[PDB]
């Protein structure tokens, strides 16, 4: 290569082409997969990441760990992207997708090094993934009875399986029942914003509770608030979006008077406007008043005089949850405060929870929202508990959409690997090697489970392969018993769509990585 | 807690770094394997340019930092020293073995089991090679040597001219042949003086039926051609005599200074007279010769060469029958030089080779000697021809000493892989994986050859493995053991019939050295790097 | 031991007592060997070389 | 403000890693400072690591000289090249002052530097040779000037001749 | 063991994966576990010296040079400037214990440190940390059940406050106020009981005002069944003492009314100016007359007032105070039984509060005055006024009283108690050891390590009191086993008896349960972490 006084690209452009860059891309993918490798399974371990500001994030979630990793490698970013995709569409399996993709790339690396054309590998991956998805859909177990008790049990088992890998796995039955109960009360859309999650420092995990209603923190009470009663036995709730305090009528309003009588009339008119709003609220029959906009001290004292509870500056989502639980309507004008626009709950009370004051709306019979109040010894403890409960909630929602379950613990992947190997034994032979490599790479998850648990991976792998070969579909890794067992009878259940999405995303990532032959990096502009 | 002033790596990290270093060293030279391989250019920091295909030279010239890479480089150097050929295959095999063993270790297989499996696989591979894949060279004749030389000179700058270079190599090696005690025919390579001189094409390279000196006559008055040469080899300088440290000249009678000064040079004069009186014509000395002694040789019409290399002088004395004399002292305390210490040659000439002159001692008697004058386009080309020629000479020496050869082109590797993957099922429970990985690693050679040839490596190696499996299973298909790779056409081919051979010692030593290097690297699981 | 509130001198004497008892136990466990028994010497050498 | 007997005690042995790292860095700068101080003040009044380990290495019996330059430098460089062609045994080399980072006075008033090293010590420190040598004198003049002080050392093959210890044995 | 992984590819090409990967660090697995256990052990060993009545204080200096002397573990760890992440986790654990309970913020740190120290030697023997965490959780459940079993109930009646006084004294014994120990405990008990929703409901700490002033003595600390305000009468010539005062709480400054809306008043002639001046004067006279007509004796405002209003208030025999804070206004309204009125026109007689005595308090040669309101009818709000020889002991007394109030609040929430001095934890360790003998062998090691970690607090108490830890703890445990009495603890005060029931060392069951639970969860988290990626 010559200096060539006039150059084609910008000076400093870096270009990598050929087999070596593909091998380097595969190695980078393996490096990324290693960073979340040990977080998989009930024996998985958490990872702690410190940012530049010094904040520490402790998480067992693969997607969160990958997000906190500041990857810059163009090929490595695909694994993070597919982890984000799996989190978005499913919510669980973010650790499995990266491992599967990296194992695919590792298995096909020797064939790449020996000059195999990438298109053949891509076609083999597409065929194998299609066959595996069809097999998963075919052998997935579903019950067409719509029995409430067994469907509830299926939801609870799926929640426990999705939860039995986190720091709350000791109380996995308790939190699983809480999560299933919370999800069942969502109405039709299962919107995540309808499940409030409040984290309160202090207290054990068993002290965490689910509220059949809405609960939120106290919001900067004004003077005279402590004179209000803090418990009602059948209150009517006025959900408002109104600023109840003395203020200018309008920002651009101007008052022009030339008589002291008019001055007194103006001040009395302002006071009368405020008192008329408060009087309308009072004769609306409501005992609890909530508002997005601030509620002034004058209004607070007025409500205290009438023995009512008031709370201004309530967050928008909390008022939405209160409206959907008590069954009222958020009002921007108080002129027509009819009976139907007033919320209603059986019991309202303010109670102290770990050094904080919380307002409780319990006893709602037709509530369509929830409120998780999580307790723990550190803010990261509550954060990880919230992440785990989010995973469980997503799993339960997906199970509600379609109750198609497959046994976990790597049993499904053993069945898929056996089926794929059997299929590959009946083709010419160029695709046979690649499909066999795909089937072998499908064994990564149970092997990783055994490695994390401290087992001997080879013996468990051999036993699982022998068990699946001669008959047996749901035989996977049993962590506690140091051996293998029928995971379906052990209630290690997984929605089939989770593994379907995992396989699809891993295959797409592997094909995209393999299809790239050259990498070009333009010099950075405005480095600052 | 350790409080050790240095960096520490433990577990998977250090193993992965070692394997990466070995794989990098392998990938450095993987592009110069087989006849379709291509040479590399090495440029120093001062602009010196080296063009070579030899793996050992490439690894020696490079700067290497990682200890495992150093291990591989020294492995290549040892393979070159002990065999002379296969310096790239040994490195590639060792790196592949290390990679597969590390993969097994990552599969939670204990490294001791992998090491035991590698040892068993190496022993069984050596046994199988010695029992099945060897070809006796007694019934093949000179064609076996010619084919071995041609195979060794493939992938070199003198590949296409092999039809002529192999003849040259075989003739030289057979010329320097000698027998020792207990009747073992020994071939002392490095006795063939390889002389380089740019100019006319390679086909004009000359094989001298004698010896060649890279030096000229001391004086321009001496004749530059003597027919009946009586070579006198000396190991002492011929100049003005000077007393030793313990001897001092103190003059009290001034009349004796002239006699002292005359005797000072007359001693050397009379030594030269004694040497010439016996009929000597060519005088070679390792020391220097001053002006008056050169004139003394001029007046007698005799050659005189100074600053002759010690090894060259020893070779000339051995070939011509002369004996080197470090001093002219007999067993009765006198100065003498008998005619018995004179070697003889058919002709000694100072030939001109591309604006430079060298001395050709042609057709020495009582012993046959050979030398090669290599003609190339420039200096780098001549150096590469010299390296390839040395490799070919070493290969021919190995073939002549040990009369067993094996087919080339990856046939041995494929047969060994099939046999080892069949044999691994017989012994052990965890060692079987190690033996299977050894068999798989042995397949890196044909794969690299096919990749260099830009052929379908997967299909070609699959066909080779199928052929060798059929040979091993069917007992009436033993003729398929020789099925190698035809890199020109990208098809399997009977390499034994095609004339592609190589010494069995090359494969045996490569396997043993690669296995030992892989075992040595595999024991490492912790690194401490103290700061300087 | 130190965290429990034991002076680091009673620990030394107790360790001396334990060392003496252990030396007695090891001597009791030992078995006589003769240099003329090549098998025992070969076994000892092999055991020494096994870890390398 | 008391306790003058600090007796830092465990401190130095507990933070010895950073102390030794700083000591190593300071010593690494120290060899460079010692090497550069041999030129400044000592003779001026009357990569750097490459230079350092080039001076440290090689045999003490071979005279090695270095030249300090900034971009008649070209004429002296040509004369030095001619001497190198005439004295193959010597290892003439040059290095920029900015790479060494010498003093500003040396850069501004001592551009032509003829530094000669023999076994790690300065047997010759010819600096600012403009006055006593000239501006356009040829290579022979420089050779004679350097040989007058007894500092510089006192056939042709075709191209090359060099290539087990068994040379040749005809013994039966 | 650092700087991540550096490869730079096997082809010599650049290999960059994570931004600034050369400037980042990483620890894997067992090394990270050892480092975290060592950090937690160091923090726990620093804290353990301040445990018990003989525990010593820590003198904390902030970044601005302000120095605080304290014994509260949460306060110490909050002000500590740590950088290790596990140290931050321990600080957060102590803060969580403080928030949930208010007492035992030092016990949690020591217990977690002991648990991790035992987990270290379990890990050295080849046990998965998840197994250690599971065993710790099982042993914690067993210990909590045993605590519930051996718990005892006390009466929380207002008529008899002896058990509450004993519990507050046990809480305050470790603090510097142990000189006024009984008086301080009585003050805390009365303060909590006076303001508390009787039906086992919450205790609102915002209705308890804790304000301290330098000077005087610690014994001068008293509980005021009213509100004390650092303001004073506006006019210097009004009387400093009002008896049977009828309070008039107002939030309207005694100034002419001002519309909130942007307004302009136009004066167009001389008669307009005269009308404006007369209107201002009549507004002042009218607000004063409206205040006086209700029969009030003292008027309290929040936004201050000007000279004319001040002189009219003085002239009409109406003492007044201005610029009273919002929380102070609310407290005065609650205590005096009077309502908060936003303007004079809405001020009536029924909205007037009543105070038995309103007085202005001087503080020696300091020129600083302070108003006190007390002798209310049924004051539902109380204030604690702390005096001391320096501000440092004032802050320490403040936090000690906060601890006592929190303990009495916990007693209000739940009346079950256990006997401290290490007796409860020794009994829990015995129960855990008995349970371990029946479980399979693999979890036996974790459960016995949990028991050993539980037994460190009695050892710390014995060591702080100068006694031999191991001998005393062994003797107490043997006595507990022989005679069935889970009340036998460590005689820290050398009273001659080991029975904590006679010594009246009483701890809330909720506090011990929270301690054990929080320590177990934090230890589980610390064990589960096996990777650090600091920059
Ligand atoms: N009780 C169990 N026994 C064996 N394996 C389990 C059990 N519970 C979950 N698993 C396995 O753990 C894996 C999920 O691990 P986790 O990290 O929680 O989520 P992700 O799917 O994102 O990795 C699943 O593949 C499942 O097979
Ligand atoms: N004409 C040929 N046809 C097929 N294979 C060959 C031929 N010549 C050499 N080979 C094979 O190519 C391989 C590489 O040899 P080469 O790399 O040149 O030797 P070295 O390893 O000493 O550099 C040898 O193992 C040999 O078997
Ligand atoms: N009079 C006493 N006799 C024996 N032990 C006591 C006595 N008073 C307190 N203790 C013990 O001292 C320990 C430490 O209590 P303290 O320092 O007040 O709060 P913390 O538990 O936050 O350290 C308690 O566990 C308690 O059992
Ligand atoms: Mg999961
Ligand atoms: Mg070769
Ligand atoms: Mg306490």
């Amino acid at each position: 290569m010559m200096p060539t006084p006039v150059i084609l690209l910008k000076e400093g452009t870096d270009s990598s082409q050929g087999i070596p860059q593909l091998v380097s891309n595969i190695s980078a993918c393996q490096v990324i997969a290693e960073a979340v490798r040990t977080t998989l399974g009930p024996r998985g371990m958490d990872k702690l990441i410190v940012d530049g500001r010094g904040k520490a994030t402790i998480s067992n979630d693969g997607a969160t760990i990958l997000k906190l990793l500041d990857v810059v490698h163009p090929a490595a970013k695909t694994l993070v992207d597919i982890a984000k995709s799996q989190d978005a569409e499913v919510g669980d399996g973010t650790t499995s997708v990266t491992l599967l993709a990296a194992e695919f790339l590792k298995q096909v690396k020797p064939y790449v090094e020996e000059g195999l054309h990438p298109q053949i590998i891509i076609r083999a991956f597409r065929t194998a993934t299609q066959l595996a998805v069809n097999k998963i859909k075919e052998i997935a177990v579903t019950v067409k009875k719509a029995d409430k008790v067994e469907q509830r049990k299926l939801l609870e088992k799926c929640a426990m399986t999705a939860l039995s890998s986190k720091l709350i796995s000791q109380q996995k039955a308790f939190f699983a029942k809480m999560v299933v109960d919370a999800v069942m009360m969502l109405d039709d859309l299962l919107q995540l914003k309808m499940i409030g999650i409040k984290k309160v420092q202090g207290g054990a995990l068993e002290d965490s509770q689910l509220v059949a209603g809405v609960a939120f923190k106290k919001t900067f009470s004004y003077a005279g608030f402590e004179m209000q009663p803090k418990k009602y036995h059948n209150p009517k709730i006025a959900l408002l979006n109104v600023e109840l305090e003395l203020k200018a009528e309008k920002d651009n309003a101007e008052i022009r008077v030339h008589t002291v009588e008019d001055y007194q009339a103006i001040v009395d008119a302002e006071w009368n406007i405020l008192y008329d709003k408060l009087e309308k609220i009072h004769h609306s029959g409501a005992k609890v008043v909530l508002s997005k906009l601030p509620i002034g001290d004058v209004a607070t004292q007025y409500f205290a005089d009438r023995d009512m509870f008031c709370a201004g500056r309530v967050p928008e989502e909390d008022l939405k949850r209160t409206m959907m639980a008590c069954g009222g309507s958020i009002q921007t004008s108080v002129n027509a405060l009819s009976a139907d626009v007033l919320g209603r709950c059986q019991v309202f009370e303010e109670t102290q929870i770990g050094g904080e004051r919380y307002n409780f709306f319990t006893g709602c019979p037709k509530a369509k929202t929830c409120t998780f109040i999580l307790r723990g010894g550190a803010e990261q403890f509550m954060e990880e508990t919230e992440r785990s409960l989010h995973d469980a909630i997503m799993i339960v929602r997906r199970a509600i959409k379609n109750d198609s379950v497959v046994a976990g613990g790597g049993a499904i992947e053993m069945e898929l690997s056996k089926y794929l190997r059997d299929y590959s034994r009946t083709i010419p032979g160029k695709q046979q090697l690649l499909i066999g490599a795909y089937a072998k790479a499908l064994e990564i998850i149970p092997r990783q489970l055994c490695d994390n648990a401290g087992f001997d991976a080879t013996n468990i792998l051999n036993k699982l392969r022998a068990r699946h070969a001669q008959g047996g579909t749901w035989y996977g890794v049993d962590i506690n018993n140091e051996d293998i067992a029928d995971n379906f009878e052990a209630f290690v259940w997984e929605p089939a769509m989770v593994r379907i999405n995992a396989l699809t995303a891993a295959s797409e990532a592997a094909c995209l990585i393999v299809s790239v032959d050259e990498t070009i990096k333009n010099p950075r502009s405005t480095v600052d | 807690p350790l409080s050790v002033f240095g960096d520490r790596s433990t577990g998977e990290t250090i193993r992965s770094q070692n394997v990466m270093a070995a794989a990098s060293i392998a990938n450095i030279v993987k592009s110069s394997l087989g006849p379709v391989g291509l040479d590399k250019m090495l440029v120093d920091d001062i602009g010196d340019v080296t063009i070579t295909n030899d793996g050992a030279t490439i690894l020696k010239l490079l700067e290497v930092e990682h200890p495992a890479a150093k291990v591989l480089c020294e492995l290549a150097d040892l393979q070159d020293k002990e065999v002379g050929d296969g310096t790239t295959s040994v490195v590639i095999i060792a790196a592949e073995l290390l990679k597969n063993a590390d993969e097994l270790v990552k599969q939670k297989i204990h490294p001791t089991s992998v090491i035991s499996g590698y040892r068993l696989a190496c022993k069984e591979a050596v046994r199988y090679i010695n029992e099945n894949l060897i070809v006796n060279t007694d019934e093949l004749g000179r064609d076996c040597l010619i084919n071995a030389a041609k195979t060794s000179m493939s992938s070199k700058i003198i590949g296409i001219n092999g039809d002529f270079f192999a003849n040259m190599v075989v003739d030289a090696v057979l010329a320097i042949k000698y027998t020792d005690i207990r009747g073992q025919p020994r071939y002392p390579v490095n006795s063939v003086n390889i002389l380089k001189a740019h100019g006319r094409s390679q086909m004009e390279s000359m094989l001298i039926s004698g010896y060649a000196l890279n030096c000229v006559v001391g004086s321009q008055g001496m004749p530059k051609r003597i027919v009946n040469a009586k070579i006198a080899c000396l190991d002492f300088s011929l100049q003005k005599t000077k007393m030793k440290l313990g001897v001092q000249v103190v003059i009290t009678d001034p009349e004796k200074l002239d006699q002292i000064r005359q005797r000072e040079s007359d001693i050397t004069k009379e030594r030269i007279q004694k040497i010439l009186a016996t009929g000597a014509n060519v005088i070679l000395t390792t020391g220097g010769i001053d002006d008056m002694c050169l004139k003394y040789f001029v007046e007698a019409g005799a050659m005189a060469v100074r600053r002759v290399l010690k090894r060259d002088l020893k070779r000339i004395a051995k070939a011509s029958g002369a004996t080197i004399l470090s001093t002219l002292a007999n067993l009765e305390g006198e100065e003498t030089f008998e005619a018995a210490m004179l070697g003889q040659a058919e002709e000694v000439v100072q030939e001109r080779i591309c604006d430079d002159e060298l001395i050709l001692i042609k057709n020495t008697k009582a012993r046959t000697s050979a030398s090669i004058i290599l003609r190339g386009a420039n200096d780098f080309m001549c150096d590469e021809m010299e390296r390839s020629l040395h490799d070919a000479l070493c290969v021919v020496k190995r073939v002549l000493e040990s009369k067993s050869v094996v087919p080339g082109g990856g046939a041995v590797e494929a047969a060994l892989s099939i046999y080892l993957e069949n044999y691994a099922t017989s012994m052990g429970s965890r060692e079987q994986l190690a033996i299977a990985e050894f068999a798989r690693s042995l397949l890196v050679i044909p794969n690299t050859l096919a990749v260099n040839a830009a052929q379908d490596s997967t299909d070609l190696v699959a066909k080779l493995r199928a052929f060798h499996n059929e040979a091993q299973v069917n007992p009436e298909r033993k003729n398929l053991k020789w099925i190698g790779l035809d890199l020109s056409n990208g098809k399997p081919r009977d390499n034994k019939q095609a004339g592609v051979f190589e010494p069995t010692i090359v494969k045996v030593k490569s396997l043993k050295f690669a296995t030992e290097a892989a075992i040595t690297i595999l024991r490492i699981d912790d690194l401490i790097k103290l700061h300087p | 031991l130190l965290q429990k509130g034991i002076h680091p001198t009673i620990i030394s004497e107790s360790f001396q007592k334990a060392l003496e008892k252990g030396i007695e136990i090891l001597t009791d466990m030992s078995r006589p060997v003769e240099l003329s028994d090549r098998e025992t010497l070969l076994n000892s050498a092999t055991t020494s070389l096994n870890s390398k | 403000l008391a306790g003058e007997g600090i007796s830092v005690n465990t401190g130095p042995k507990g933070v010895i890693n950073d102390w030794r790292r700083f000591k190593q860095l300071e010593t690494e700068q120290r060899e460079e400072q010692c090497r550069e101080m041999e030129r400044l003040i000592k003779k001026l009044s009357m990569s750097g690591e490459g230079f350092l380990d080039m001076i440290d290495k090689e045999q003490k019996s071979i005279v090695i000289m270095v030249h300090i330059y900034e971009d008649g430098t070209e004429a002296m460089n040509g004369c030095m090249i001619c001497l190198a062609a005439e004295y193959p045994a010597v290892k003439f080399c040059k290095v920029k002052s900015s790479v060494i980072g010498a003093s500003s006075q040396f850069t501004r008033n001592a551009l032509p530097a003829l530094l000669i090293y023999k076994g790690g010590e300065l047997i010759g420190n010819f600096v600012r040779v403009t006055d006593q040598l000239g501006d356009d004198f040829f290579a022979v003049d420089l050779e004679a000037f350097l040989q007058e002080f007894g500092l510089l050392p006192e056939v042709l093959t075709s191209v090359r001749n060099s290539a087990s210890e068994d040379s040749d044995l005809e013994i039966d | 063991a650092s700087m991540g992984t550096l490869a730079f590819d096997e082809y010599g090409r650049p290999f960059l994966i994570i931004k600034d990967q050369d400037r980042k660090s990483r620890l894997m697995g067992l090394e990270a576990l050892k480092s975290h256990i060592m950090a937690a052990k160091a923090v726990a060993n620093t804290m353990r010296t301040s445990l018990g009545p003989n525990g010593l204080d820590k003198m904390m200096v902030d970044k601005d040079g302000d120095v605080t002397v304290t014994n509260d573990g949460a306060t110490i760890l909050s002000m500590m400037d740590v950088d290790h992440q596990i140290a931050k986790l321990m600080v957060e654990l102590s803060k969580s214990q403080d928030d949930e309970i208010g007492d035992g913020t030092t016990g949690v740190v020591v217990l977690a440190g002991a648990l991790l120290e035992e987990a270290e030697q379990l890990l050295d023997r080849g046990i998965h940390p998840i197994r250690i965490a599971d065993g710790y959780e099982q042993a914690a459940r067993v210990a909590i059940e045993h605590l519930d079993k051996i718990s005892d109930s006390v009466l929380v009646d207002i008529k008899d406050t002896e058990p509450l006084i004993q519990t507050a004294k046990t809480t305050l014994g470790s603090k510097v106020v142990n000189s006024c120990h009984r008086q301080m405990a009585e003050i805390a008990v009365n303060a909590v009981l006076t303001v508390a929703d009787m039906e086992r409901r919450d205790v609102d700490f915002e209705l308890i005002k804790v304000e301290g002033k330098v000077g005087g003595r610690l014994e001068d600390t008293k509980l005021i069944k009213g509100v004390i305000v650092d303001k004073d009468f506006s006019h210097p010539q009004m009387p400093k003492k009002v008896e049977d005062a009828k309070i008039a709480i107002l939030t309207c400054p005694f100034e002419p009314p001002k519309p909130k809306t942007k307004h302009k008043l136009d004066v167009t002639s001389v008669e307009d100016y005269k009308a404006l001046q007369k209107y201002e004067k009549e507004k002042f006279e009218e607000m004063i007359q409206q205040i006086k007509e209700t029969g009030a004796n003292l008027a309290i405002c929040q936004w201050g007032f000007d000279d004319e209003a001040n002189h009219l208030l003085l002239q009409n025999n109406l003492p007044a105070v201005r610029w009273v804070g919002g929380p102070e206004i609310e407290l005065i309204a609650i205590a005096t039984g009077g309502r908060i009125v936003p303007r004079f026109s809405e001020l009536t007689a029924e909205k007037l509060g009543f105070a038995g005595l309103v007085q202005e308090i001087s503080f020696g040669t300091t020129k600083d005055k302070m108003l006190v309101i007390e002798q209310c009818k049924n004051s539902r709000a109380v204030t604690i006024f702390i005096r001391g020889g320096n501000k440092m002991i004032i802050e320490e007394a403040k936090r000690s009283l906060h601890d006592a109030l929190c303990v009495i609040r916990n007693l209000i929430r739940d009346n079950r108690v256990v006997y401290g001095g290490g007796a409860a934890e020794i009994s829990c360790a015995l129960a855990v050891s008995q349970e371990a003998d029946k479980c399979p062998t693999l979890e036996q090691y974790a459960m016995r390590a949990f028991a050993d970690a539980l037994e460190v607090i009695p050892m710390a108490l014995s060591e702080n009191s100068g006694m031999n830890p191991i001998q005393t703890m062994t003797e107490v445990r043997a006595r507990q086993v022989k005679e069935m009495n889970p009340a036998l603890g460590i005689d820290c005060l050398h009273k001659g008896t080991n029975d904590m029931k006679q010594q009246h060392v009483i701890e809330t069951l909720i506090g011990k349960k929270q301690q054990i639970s929080l320590a177990t969860q934090m230890v589980r988290m610390i064990l589960k972490i096996d990777d650090i990626r600091k920059p």
